[PDB]
DNA sequence: AACGACGTCTAAGAAACCATTAA
RNA sequence: AUAAUGGUUUCUUAGACGUCGUUU
């Protein structure tokens, strides 16, 4: 028989990273973070782990403070994600950096959850016209932003929440379709905006939203093929990640 | 490849059991062709009835018995509701009307407390008001209460609840309680008020309106939930109860019982320790041996929200003989997974995306130790309309089904039985008109309860059935 | 290493209110 | 409270870790 059940989980390939580790709390390490906003990713274990460039950490740490920084190799990257709650974060912001980059893809937080919005100014483009197909009622299209009537200064967007999981020693990413409201501390007063908007989004309209969105994040679906995307390719730490394209789907035993 | 899950399987559907042994997996339908179950027994043979309403009130009610009596047509949902026939129609056993003896008027200082805004001496006063028909016990059945707006003030604040309340309150003296607000009487939609009041009254006189078919008798469902109390010295004061299911011989057993029986005093996680787990599971084994003929449960399906820690598993594993096995599966609502239907290759087209989404229980078992199971999807053989169109009974609140996801702590094997029986027990609920339920009935009962004796702390402790808080 | 006492990360729930009414 | 469950925002619990201490 052929019924098949189709999920939003993308397979994720690779199984061990490398990444920087330097030897001299957490919340002195995010305050120091969030003073300095370097280009480069931290999270505190037993010792300081990060991922970027070197000037990055001298500017976050003193000269006479960096005892050394070595190279730590993460084998086994399900287990440890499974095992420890930082290292989830980490690879959540590593695997997400490189799969935003050199795209034109906003990005925003909530809730301690990532979404991957579309911008206002970039609403016409080429290769976010597949979206505004199936956003569209019948053959027309849809307007991908814009604003909420009956609400002043408050726009809208269709965004996608992306979250990453663990489960049988394979990793998941998570895709999910939302529509973004900014700004954030107002978005109850679109509530009904929102419902309305998604009354009619059936199987189908879903369907086609969701193969939209994995367009616009890879570029390229068919084939069983795979995309590599690397974050911070410009640095002897770097992130390289290997991601299917195909989402997870099941068939009937018959 | 790289992205293929395993492979996922379907049971097809929970079958009801009506008067003269009727298959049918449409409530409503079926009550309307067949009879009710208890109908071939004569259990209630006549549901009489009583009234309680404030001082100028009682025309509501008499409309509405009316509106029960006579009958009456679907206007908002029509692809699901039947057409009702009007009580004795249905269910072939009257609504005589209460007579004068029995058409009580509250206290006129009803009011006046609900002016001040004291919810337990507006339940103390509603129950006192009651306290005068204890005498005519055998002069009706069920008593209808009219909660009017006008009270609305003390309705639910700080963790209190009227109608758990007076539930309670009521509960010592055997007599089946229904209330009626605004809400029934204002719904534009009245085909299915009638249904459901009809349905609660006919259950709560003591009929069964249905019962599931094809159900073991050596069986047993447990399911187990917590209600959370804050007080004044920053505590957490947590309350767990449990409520289980018997098919018995041949009726239907719903009770619910409470943790605390001179022990626990948990004030903490909501978790029991070796004793307190020992001591629960023992009354339901000694309910299980009772109601049945000195017989043990061939199986037990323990349930609960949170997880089983080992000292609870070690309780539950030594709580019961060594020739049954225990089920210690848990359910999770909040997932992150979701599903999409997708049609095979029909007639020239490739695969498509179908237009209503995935079948209603469907599983996929992710890990060894994990599975997701779909309580929300299309049935088909449910529309009153072309009878072709599959039915989605949330399709005004959410366009697709969240599905529910179930981790095992013990057993082996497949999922079937464990799916099978959940889906079966979502459809048991008799307070509800719609075709199920996202939960089994045995966390919602255990759940209510808990509200229920969370609400009075001074509650007796005999064990109560699901009429009494339904 | 003696047992608290205090901070981060995550995953899960329960009160307490809003809403509309099945392609 | 005839009823279904979809949101929003808080709070709590349980695991995982770290840091002086502290006891000895
Ligand atoms: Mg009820």
């Amino acid at each position: 028989s052929f019924p098949a059940l189709r999920t939003n989980a993308l397979p994720v390939v690779t199984q061990s990273i490398r990444c920087g580790v330097v030897t001299l709390t957490f919340s002195e390490l995010k305050e120091r973070i969030s003073q300095k906003s370097p280009k480069a990713l931290l999270t505190y274990t037993e010792k300081v782990l990060f991922l970027g460039g070197e000037p990055e950490i001298r500017k976050i740490f003193s000269n006479d403070e960096i005892n050394s920084i070595g190279q730590y190799y993460i084998d086994e990257i399900a287990q440890s994600v499974a095992a420890s709650t930082f290292l989830k974060s980490f690879v959540e912001e590593a695997i997400l950096t490189a799969l935003l980059r050199e795209k034109p893809i906003l990005h925003r937080v909530r809730h301690r959850t990532h979404y991957a919005v579309i911008p206002n100014a970039s609403a016409k483009d080429d290769r976010f016209l597949d979206l505004r197909k199936a956003v569209g009622f019948k053959g027309d299209l849809g307007y991908i932003t814009g604003n909420v009537t009956n609400a002043k200064e408050l726009s809208w967007a269709e965004a996608v929440s992306i979250r990453l999981e663990e489960r049988g020693g394979k990793l998941w990413i998570m895709l999910k379709p939302e529509i973004w409201i900014k700004p954030l501390d107002r978005r109850e007063e679109a509530t009904d905006f929102i419902r309305s908007r998604r009354r009619y989004r059936f199987n189908q309209c879903s369907y086609q939203i969701l193969d939209a969105w994995i367009k616009i994040l890879f570029g390229s679906i068919g084939g069983g093929g795979t995309v590599n995307i690397s974050c911070f390719p410009d640095a002897e730490f770097k992130a390289e990640f290997e991601i299917g394209t195909r989402t997870a789907f099941s068939l009937g035993v018959g | 490849n790289l992205s293929q899950l395993a492979a996922h399987s379907t049971i097809p559907e929970p079958l009801l059991l009506f008067k003269d042994n009727r298959t049918d997996t449409h409530p409503l339908r079926g009550l309307s062709q067949y009879g009710p179950y208890s109908a071939c027994f004569n259990l209630p043979g006549q549901v009489r009835l009583a009234y309680l309403a404030p001082t100028e009130h009682m025309r509501k009610l008499d409309a509405i018995v009316r509106e029960l009596q006579n009958p009456a047509t679907p206007k908002e949902a029509t692809n699901y509701y039947v057409e009702y026939g009007g009580f004795e129609k249905v269910f072939k056993v009257p609504l005589v009307m209460p007579q004068e003896h029995l058409r009580c008027l509250a206290l006129d200082e009803c009011h006046g407390v609900a002016a001040n805004g004291n919810g337990l001496a507006l339940a103390d006063k509603i129950v006192q008001s009651m306290s005068g028909l204890f005498r005519q016990k055998h002069a009706f059945d069920v008593l209808l209460v009219y909660l009017p707006a006008s009270w609305k003030k003390c309705f639910e604040y700080d963790g209190f609840d009227l109608h758990d309340r007076i539930k309670a309150k009521v509960a010592p003296l055997n007599l089946p309680i229904q209330i009626i607000n605004d809400t029934a009487l204002t719904r534009q939609c009245r085909a299915n008020v009638m249904w459901g009041v009809s349905v609660a009254l006919y259950a709560k006189a003591g009929g069964i309106p249905w019962k599931l078919a094809d159900w073991d008798k050596d069986e047993a469902y447990i399911g187990l939930s917590y209600a959370i109390k804050k007080n004044a010295e920053g505590q957490e004061y947590t309350t767990c109860c449990s409520q289980v299911f018997d098919p018995d011989g041949t009726g239907f057993e719903f009770v619910a019982y409470d943790t605390r029986e001179f022990i626990t005093d948990r004030k903490g996680n909501p978790y029991l320790s070796y004793q307190e787990m020992q001591s629960v599971l023992s009354k339901s084994l000694h309910l299980y041996q009772s109601s049945h003929n000195g017989r043990m449960p061939r199986k037990i399906f323990i349930h609960k929200t949170t997880h089983f820690t080992e000292d609870e598993i070690q309780g539950a594993f030594d709580s019961f003989s060594s020739s049954t096995e225990i089920e210690l599966v848990q359910i999770i609502q909040s997932t992150n997974w979701y599903g999409l239907k997708v049609d095979g290759k029909k007639g020239d087209k490739p695969v498509a995306p179908a237009s209503y989404p995935v079948d209603r229980g469907l599983y996929q078992p992710l890990t060894e130790s994990e599975c997701l199971l779909w309580t929300q999807g299309s049935v088909m053989g449910v529309n009153q309309q072309n009878p072709g169109q599959p039915v989605f009974k949330e399709a005004a609140l959410t366009p697709l089904p969240n599905p529910i996801m179930l981790r095992r702590f013990s057993g082996n094997g497949g999922w079937h039985a464990t799916c099978s029986s959940i889906l079966a027990l979502t459809k048991v609920d008799w307070n509800n008109n719609t075709l199920y339920k996202k939960l089994p009935v045995t966390l919602v009962y255990s759940q209510v309860f808990a509200d229920v004796v969370k609400q009075t702390p001074e509650i007796v402790n005999e064990i109560y059935d699901y009429r009494f808080f339904m």
